[PDB]
This record gives structure tokens, C-alpha cells and sequence, in this order.
């Protein structure tokens, strides 16, 4: 049986809001702000307190295409089959976390962040952490407690953490003045998976810990982050093009941004 | 079952393991490619399609599923059991109880999961880049796999067809030979040979169709068949010839299309290929056919539909092959009705207890 | 098929200086009195004799080669073998509007089978009644001096034969003129349908 | 809102309608599978 | 039924089908011709003759027309549909009912029509330039028309002959 370099496979997939569409887009309608009711006065006129104004954003549901040519040991078919579903199961991970708008979907870190507490509709909101090369030196932590408490009380139901899997190596070097490890405590524990009560999604795609970089996500992705997609994968086992290599083509289609923008929190690394 | 844990590591739970790849292609080649091949899987399911089994449970086997029926099942599965070597069951049940849908999943897109003691606990239908995992990791498990017998493998059958799959080669490239010698042989009737005085010479375009009139008129055709033909000087004919005229690969073919049906287990009786008469007068060879290669076959398939069936009911069933009112087996009834017949000793009730009637 | 040259060699290219020096120099009768221009005229015939019987090019002349049907669905082999870089595929159709191409194809150059062999499985095809026509250059070099120098040794040894008896006058060598050219000559076994 | 409501299309894509009278009609066809076909007529009647 | 209208406009309603040219010519080279086209046919026609029928409508069978006989007809109509895959019958009615004259009308020049719905509406008996236009659109329906197999072509038979040419 031929062997292959085993992958991450965990790809935000299974978090975020996954919608079976067939049309050529998905539009989601969300109203931007509130009604603004006030309480009313017993003697005034009393009359159109606000309306939401709605907005349509559009899942363009782009396609992703890899195509090998296959130039009786252990059988190609079966084989490049189970490596090419692994690579459009990876290659979209990349494109759901950090993906741009140009024919591939645009992920949750390109959305023009802006600090929280100044924060608006059209962008997602990042608390900082303190010096710019890490964690904060006098109390680590704070940056991840105050990340999770500066999300709201609704999508916290089912909110979960975003990483890679050497930033989960960062947090769980985090130590108290005697050095005992806040995250795991002993060197017999493991990955204990429920940080701060909320599930850990180990995606590598996520940026490290840098100058700048937003390298923790947490959010309820099932409101924020919608994955519009067909669920089949095109098979043209093609026998034509070249006689040499078969050049199997395969197809997947996917596409996803935001939904919501209340629900993604980020740590910039940074003042 | 305490040793299954041991190989269970070795080939990785929770992982696919396939098997087979070439799998797909010996059935375009030898199930779609030549004759043997097909006739040998298509005799063998159609005829145990046409058993009648014994026992409710068969109400579901009589209707499976819509648009195919109860022989249409038979032939869909053991249509993949012979062609590779293993047999699924799906069972939908909207129903607590006997589920009212069969649907054979053929084996090519089909993949087991080894799991924790050995035993499956997946199953993978894999079409396109698209899975379904199947789950084994309950009580009714849903899918029955037949398992012809693989002695070297631990999870699938060994498929007849892939131990006939040189003498497959040999038939389908034999019958090629022929079908490509027909059509790419340059033999001519003759030569005229024109030298000239010197060694090479042509001739004229004026005296080429003065040639070709009198060959296309007067030699050529069945109608011109041996005209005497005036050879001048210079001109020559050399008659050729086509040494190897019948009989490209003949034998060789013929072999190896006894050896497709002796894999199958078909006798060359039934198929209708050529060979030395080894059964006398088909009162044996149908008689050997179910015996041998049919009723061992379907009294192993029904005794997978007695166990996983009996999981969705309370009471285990027992179903088997009639091995009665099968009209091939008419030269092993004939020899036990009158062996008991003639026996006049014993009395009346003392042989239908023998012969399987209701006493009176 | 014509495959006329568009474009013949200058003259000035063949060496009739060397040839001259091939034919008598480091002994002889002097360098003696030979028609210049009569011996360009046996060189350009001992090259014509060699480029039919190992269908090479030897000068990189320019060609034109206009057929009308493919032969396979996309391989079409060049019968002159050292190419080099196809100048343009252009297709005329019935009347002559000739619409060239510039992608599609990609030469294969190979001293054996020089091919067009284009992309995929399409090549361009045919106008009804409007033949393709390609023009190529095909050869080893622009000078003499870029040829292969056995080959070129088996022209100086044929164009001094026909400078040194006229007529078909009768006269085995190891590496004669024919033992030259046998590696050079195409091998073909193909009498059939491909 | 404007966003909120999409139009109803058509169930068909349709389009303009061009005539059907063709010469086929009046004209004699004949179903065959070759490459070439060759009608035999008169020219002329014999010399009577 | 419903996708009969779908294939007659293909054809082309109204216009003459024809459908094998060189069936007149098979006649001539492999029944008049060779003896083993000759008597294979000839065994067939002579024993579909000769065998009797179970039913008033056999009286009709029994004396069809002047000068063709009961066993004479069926060597007509089982020979032209070995021959060329189709037989044809006309019936003449002087008479409402069970019409008194039957007549073995040769497919070499019979041609079918398409018609609207698929089903034919014409039979067209062609002897030199000369047509008849026999018509399908009543209830009577005036020729049978018994077609051999045949899986490709919707009007005519497949004449066994032409699978041994």
C-alpha cells in the first residue's frame, strides 16, 4: 500500500455554518443595526422610530480544481482518489481562515479589522495583547480571558478558540511565578482540548505569533462564518487529452465569507 | 477475537484499507470484454437467482426495493461476489423491525475500516472525492458482507476472476490477434514484377493503365478466374501466397477459454465452448453445475441473509437453499425416490418419513 | 504536399575555397585550373544527392510545407529532420484568406522525428479545400562550419567524384561515401495505416 | 429591503422565431449513410 | 404514442420512405441465384402453407382471388417477407364486410408514409413512375403491413436475407 505524508486535517469545517446551495451564489440578509425603539412620551407625536437597514453579502461559491496526470502494485485510481479529497479538504481550510476575494473564498482575518470597543459593522473586532513580539511579560493570559469576555454573552454558548498548533505550544507555555503550567498543569496531562470551557480548533492555516499577527480566533462560527457549498466532488476520469497520462480531473465547488461580523474576536500581538 | 486486536494495529484503525486497485479494470476486460467471462458470471447468477430459499423474512427478499426485484437482487449480488469477491447489503429501516429496503452496493466504490478488536466498524461508500462511512459500532449493523474465501487477506474475497486473470489476458488478445490480423494484412494474389532491361526500371503512366485495364477486365474476379495471361519480356508473375492461413493462436484460445470456465466453475458443457466430452449428456453437467459451483455458493450467500435478517428480528431464522423442486437435481431424485420406492420391505409411512412427506 | 525551398542557398555559403583544397591541396599538380563556379555546381550537386538519400537539410535553408490532410490526428513528422523553431503555421483556406495560428502546437525538434504534435489531443484543423501550409527552417547551420564533419566529409568525398570523371564511368572503401551517410539516413519500418 | 425581494423569471428561455419552410419539404430526401450520392437521369430519348 | 409525433417529423410527414435501395437486387443474386437462398426459401414458404389455422373469415383465406390459391397466397406473402422483410396485403371491398379479394402486393415497390402521429398514413404500390397512394386514415386501414424485427429502423423489416449478404 502506498504510503503518503499524513496532513492536518482539521480545517474549520465542522465549526462553521455549512449550507448545501446549488445556484451560483449564496446571499445571506443580515440587518446592519436595530430598531432603535424609544420609550414614548404621553403627550408627543410619537412616530417612525427606525427600521434595520438590511444587507445582502454574497457567497460567490468559487471552484477549486487540481488536476494530476496519472502517467498493478497499488492501484491509482483508489489512491490519487483518497490524496486529491485530502488536498480540496486542505486547500480550502488555507482559503476559509486567510483566503482573499480573488476566485477563492475570502476568510474571516481579511475583513478590515478594527479594535474593540471603536468597533463597527463592516469589520471584525481584536484585542490586544501588549508588547509586540508575544504574550504580555508581566501577566500572561490576560489577553486570552479578556478575548474571551469581550465577545458577548449570546454567541458564547458555542464559541470555540482558533489556532495553529505552535501557538497552542505558546499558550500552553504559559507559567505562573513558580512555573506550573495555568494550561495543563503537570507534564502527564496532554492537550486537555476545553481552554477557558470553550473547545480548541487546532488550524493550521492561522498565522504564528509575529509582530502583528492575529494569531487566536474565537468566535460561534456557526453564526459567524458561512461555508456555502455542493457537496459532490466531479469525477471526468478521463481517457482522451494524452494517451501517455490519464490527467484525471477533479472538481470541487465552495465558497464562504462572513455572516456575521459580532461573532469573531481576534488577539493582534501587538499594543 | 483476543488475537483480532493485534492485527487491527498493524493495518491502522479508523483508516480505509482498499485492497485491491486494479479491481474496476478486470471488469471492463473480462466481464465486458469477452465472451467467457460473461457468460460464465451470467450463467452462474442467474441461476441462483432462480433457487427458491426456505424460511416473513422473505417478503423483504421477494420486494426488495423499487425497480429491482428478487431475482434482479440475486444477480446484483452475487454478480459482485463473483466479479470481486465481496457482497454488500445495505438495509434502510425507517421501521424498528425487518427493514423494508435491500440495495447491493457494488464492491468497487465499497472500503473497510479495520476498527479497534479487528472486526469492521466502517464502511466506506467512496464515489467521486465523496465518503459515507457506514457505521458497524452497533447492534443491527447495517450492511452484511459475504466474504468469498481469501486465505492471505483478512478483509475481502478473492474473486475467481482475479485467479483467470492471465488466462482473461491470453483469450481477450487471442481473439485481438484475429480481429487486427483481418484487418491490418496486406496479402496480395500475385506480383506482376516488371524489371526492364536494366535491374530497375518504370513504366510508363501511358502503359500503368494499359496494365491495370487489362488486370481490372480480364484477370481479376471471381468471373476471370485463370485466364492464361501472355507474360512479354521484362514482365513476370509471382504468385504469392498466406502461409499461416486458419488457426492464429487456435489452441491457445481454446485453452485459455476452458481455463476462464474452470475458474468460474462452469463446466465447458454449459458455456458452449469447444473440448473433449467430459460429462456425457447434460443430465450430469447441469447436475454438476448445481452442485459444485451453484448450490455451494447460494447455501454460503443465504447463510449471511439467516444471521444479518435474524439481527433485525427477535428470533433467529434459518434460510437455506430448497435443494427441491430445483429441476436440475431431477437425476438425484429420480435415484432416491426409487431406491426407497423399490424397497418393499419397509412399510408405507416408514418412507415418506425417508423421502420427506407428511405421514397419513 | 510540395515542400518547395523558399529560399535556395547563396552560394557564398558552400565552401569553395575549402573544396578547392579538398580537391588538391598538399600534393598535386598545383592548385591548378578549375572552373570556380563549375565547382560550386558539384558541390550543390553532391548536397542534393545527400539530402535525398538521408532527408537532411545541411545549409538551414528555409521551407514551406503545404499539405492539406493531416495524417495522424496530431502528430505530423517532418520529413526534412533537423529543424529548428517553425516559422509560422498560417492555413489558407479555399479562396485564400490565410489566417495564421500562434498557439496549439508545439515543434518537438529531434534529428529523428521532428514532429508538430500539438496540445492535448487538437490539432488545427483543415479548412474543406483550404490547405495548411507551414513554413520552417530545417538544417544544422547557418555556416558550413556548424555541420556535422563526417557528413560534411561525405560530400567533398562525392563532389570531387563528380569533378574527377564526366560521365557514368565504372572504377568499396571503408568509410566510403555510402558508409557515411548510413547514420544519417532514416530508419523506417512503418508500410502501414499508422 | 431592496435586497429582501428578488424577481420571478421565465420558465423557458425563449427566443425569436424564425421561419420553418425550408425546400426540404417539397423536395425529395433519401435516407443514406455515405459519402457521396449519384442521381441517374436522361439527357436525351433515343432516336425513334 | 405520445412520442410518435417526435420521430415523423424527422422522416418528414407526407413524403414517401423508402428505405433499402438494393432489396431488388438481393432477389436476383441470392434467390434467384444461388440454389441454397433459393431452397431455404422455398422450404419455409411451402411448409407456412401447408400448415392449417384455427378460427366464415377462413372462407376468405381459402379462395382469395382469381387464380392464387389458399396455399398460393401464403407462399406470396411468407415469400416477400423472407425476402424483404415486409408483407403487404390489399383487400378489395365491393362488400361492406369480410372483403372477398386479397392481394400479396410486392415491398419492392411498396413504400411507407410517416404521417402525423408516427403511425403510418400511406403505402405508396410504385410500378415506373407511376404511384397509388393507398390510405391509413380510416378505421378499415385497407393493407396489412407485417413487419419482420427489426431494432433500428421504425417502418420495414430486416429480411434475413440481407443479414446473410
Amino acid at each position: 500500500t502506498i504510503r503518503g505524508v499524513l496532513r492536518s486535517t482539521a480545517s474549520l469545517r465542522q465549526i462553521a455554518s455549512v449550507v448545501n446551495v446549488e445556484a451560483t451564489s449564496f446571499d445571506v440578509l443580515v440587518d446592519k443595526t436595530d430598531m432603535g425603539s424609544g420609550w414614548a412620551s404621553e403627550t408627543a407625536a410619537l412616530s417612525e422610530t427606525a427600521t434595520p437597514q438590511i444587507d445582502r453579502i454574497t457567497i460567490p461559491l468559487h471552484e477549486l480544481a487540481a488536476m494530476p496526470k496519472a502517467s498493478s502494485a497499488f492501484d491509482i485510481e483508489t489512491w490519487l482518489a483518497n490524496r486529491i479529497a485530502d488536498k480540496f479538504a486542505r486547500a480550502e481550510a488555507a482559503a476559509f481562515i486567510s483566503g482573499d476575494g480573488v476566485d477563492k473564498p475570502t476568510g474571516f482575518l481579511t475583513k478590515t479589522k478594527v479594535a474593540n470597543g471603536a468597533w463597527a459593522w463592516g469589520s471584525l473586532g481584536y484585542v490586544a495583547t501588549g508588547a509586540a513580539g508575544d504574550f504580555a511579560a508581566v501577566n500572561a493570559s490576560d489577553a486570552v480571558v479578556d478575548l474571551v469576555y469581550a465577545l458577548g454573552a449570546e454567541y458564547r454558548a458555542n464559541a470555540s478558540f482558533v489556532m495553529n498548533s505552535k501557538t497552542a505550544g505558546a499558550v500552553r507555555k504559559m507559567k505562573d511565578a513558580d512555573g506550573r503550567f495555568l494550561w495543563a498543569d503537570s507534564l502527564a496531562a496532554g492537550e486537555p482540548a476545553r481552554l477557558m470551557g470553550y473547545p480548541v480548533l487546532i488550524a493550521e492555516d492561522m498565522p504564528d505569533i509575529a509582530a502583528n499577527a492575529y494569531a487566536i480566533a474565537f468566535g460561534d462560527f456557526g453564526n459567524g462564518y458561512t461555508i456555502a457549498e455542493r457537496p459532490d466532488l466531479r469525477v471526468l476520469r478521463d481517457p482522451f487529452s494524452a494517451k501517455p497520462h490519464v490527467l484525471f480531473y477533479a472538481s470541487k465547488r465552495v465558497g464562504g465569507d462572513v455572516s456575521d461580523f459580532a461573532a469573531i474576536k481576534l488577539l493582534k500581538f501587538a499594543a | 477475537s483476543v488475537t483480532g486486536r493485534i492485527v487491527a494495529m498493524a493495518s491502522g484503525a479508523g483508516r480505509p484499507v482498499w485492497g485491491p486497485r486494479d479491481t474496476v479494470s478486470l471488469m471492463r476486460t473480462g466481464f465486458a470484454g469477452n465472451p467467457v467471462g460473461f457468460r460464465s458470471v451470467k450463467l452462474i447468477a442467474e441461476a441462483t437467482a432462480a433457487v427458491p430459499l426456505i424460511c416473513p423474512v422473505l417478503d423483504l427478499l421477494r420486494r426488495p426495493n423499487a425497480g429491482q426485484g428478487r431475482a434482479e437482487l440475486f444477480e446484483a449480488l452475487i454478480g459482485q461476489i463473483l466479479l470481486s469477491g465481496n457482497g454488500y447489503l445495505e438495509a434502510v429501516c425507517p421501521e424498528p423491525g425487518v427493514p423494508r429496503e435491500l440495495h447491493v452496493l457494488r464492491s468497487d466504490r465499497m472500503a473497510v475500516v479495520p476498527g479497534a478488536d479487528g472486526w469492521p466498524v466502517g464502511y466506506d461508500y467512496t464515489v467521486g472525492g465523496r465518503k459515507h462511512r457506514f457505521d458497524m459500532t452497533g447492534h443491527p449493523d447495517p450492511i452484511c458482507h459475504i466474504k468469498s474465501f481469501h486465505p492471505t487477506d483478512d478483509h475481502y474475497g478473492l474473486s475467481p476472476m482475479q485467479a483467470a486473470a492471465v488466462a482473461l489476458d491470453v483469450h481477450n488478445a487471442a481473439s485481438a490477434w484475429s480481429k487486427a490480423l483481418l484487418d491490418n494484412a496486406a496479402r496480395p494474389s500475385g506480383a506482376i514484377i516488371y524489371k526492364g532491361a536494366d535491374g530497375q526500371g518504370v513504366l510508363a503512366p501511358e502503359q500503368y493503365e494499359r496494365l491495370i485495364f487489362e488486370m481490372e477486365t480480364h484477370h481479376q474476379g471471381a468471373r476471370n478466374a485463370g485466364r492464361p495471361m501472355l507474360l512479354e519480356g521484362g514482365l513476370d508473375w509471382k504468385p504469392m501466397g498466406f502461409s499461416p492461413s486458419d488457426m492464429e493462436f487456435h489452441e491457445t484460445k481454446a485453452a485459455a477459454a476452458r481455463e476462464i470456465a474452470l475458474a468460474f466453475g462452469v463446466p465447458p458443457m454449459l458455456i458452449g465452448i469447444p473440448g473433449d466430452a467430459t460429462y456425457a449428456n447434460y443430465a450430469e453437467a447441469n447436475r454438476a453445475f448445481y452442485r459444485l459451483t451453484v448450490l455451494p455458493l447460494l447455501t454460503r450467500v443465504s447463510a449471511a441473509l439467516a444471521w444479518w435478517l435474524s439481527g433485525y428480528l427477535g428470533a433467529q431464522i434459518e434460510l437455506k437453499p430448497d435443494l427441491d423442486q430445483v429441476p436440475a437435481l431431477a437425476v438425484e431424485r429420480d435415484q432416491l425416490w426409487a431406491r426407497i420406492g423399490a424397497a418393499g420391505f419397509l412399510s408405507n409411512s416408514e418412507k415418506r418419513v425417508l423421502l420427506g412427506l407428511p405421514p397419513t | 504536399m510540395m515542400l518547395n525551398e523558399v529560399t535556395a542557398v547563396p552560394g557564398t555559403a558552400l565552401p569553395v575555397a575549402e573544396f578547392r583544397d579538398h580537391l588538391r591541396l598538399g600534393t598535386g599538380f598545383a592548385d591548378l585550373g578549375a572552373e570556380d563556379a563549375a565547382l560550386l555546381s558539384y558541390l550543390r550537386a553532391a548536397i542534393a544527392a545527400i539530402e535525398g538519400r538521408t532527408a537532411k537539410a545541411l545549409i538551414s535553408r528555409g521551407f514551406r510545407l503545404a499539405l492539406t490532410a493531416w495524417r495522424w490526428g496530431d502528430m505530423q513528422t517532418l520529413p526534412i529532420a533537423p529543424v529548428a523553431t517553425v516559422t509560422a503555421l498560417r492555413l489558407v483556406d479555399a479562396a485564400g484568406v490565410e489566417t495564421p495560428v500562434a498557439a496549439g502546437w508545439r515543434l518537438v525538434p529531434d534529428m529523428a522525428r521532428p514532429r508538430i504534435e500539438a496540445l492535448g489531443a487538437m490539432l488545427p484543423m483543415i479548412p474543406t479545400g483550404g490547405r495548411v501550409e507551414i513554413d520552417f527552417t530545417a538544417g544544422f547551420g547557418a555556416s558550413w562550419s556548424a555541420l556535422p564533419v563526417d557528413l560534411a566529409q561525405a560530400v567533398f568525398l562525392l563532389a570531387a567524384q563528380y569533378y574527377e570523371l564526366r560521365h557514368d564511368g565504372a572504377a568499396a572503401m571503408p568509410f566510403g561515401v555510402m558508409a557515411l551517410i548510413e547514420r544519417w539516413r532514416t530508419v523506417r519500418v512503418l508500410g502501414g495505416r499508422p | 429591503g431592496g435586497y429582501l425581494v428578488d424577481p420571478q423569471t421565465s420558465e423557458t428561455i425563449r427566443g425569436v422565431l424564425r421561419s420553418t419552410a425550408s425546400l426540404r419539404q417539397i423536395a425529395s430526401v433519401v435516407n443514406v449513410e455515405a459519402t457521396s450520392f449519384d442521381v441517374l437521369v436522361d439527357k436525351t430519348d433515343m432516336g425513334s
